[PDB]
């Protein structure tokens, strides 16, 4: 039913068009930390805990 | 006589006919006369038989 067919004298019969689309992405930030004291390092039995 | 011909092809192609399936041919001219001595032209008007 939807085939493009011409005739003997054909003009302005079969017009077509085009389309484009877009994609996107984003970035985020992460992080974490820990704390300690001087006594914890100095008086601990295990050196090199750091 | 001035004659202009355009066969079907690229030259016929336009927005009205994007495929160029048509053609044409034409002819034209100019004409005119000047009468200097009208009295030298004679005419007779009659009926004619079957």
């Amino acid at each position: 039913s939807k085939l493009p067919l011409l005739t003997e004298n054909g003009g302005r019969v079969n017009r077509v068009g085009f389309t484009r689309i877009a994609r996107e992405g984003s970035i985020h930030k992460f992080g974490f930390f820990y704390e300690f004291t001087q006594e914890s390092i100095d008086f601990d039995s295990d050196d090199g805990l750091m | 006589f001035t004659v202009m011909t355009k066969m079907p092809g690229k030259e016929t192609a336009d927005r009205n006919d994007p495929y160029g399936e048509t053609g044409f041919s034409s002819i034209k001219w100019y004409y005119g006369i000047l009468v200097k001595r009208p009295e030298r032209l004679a005419l007779i008007k009659t009926v004619a038989p079957l």
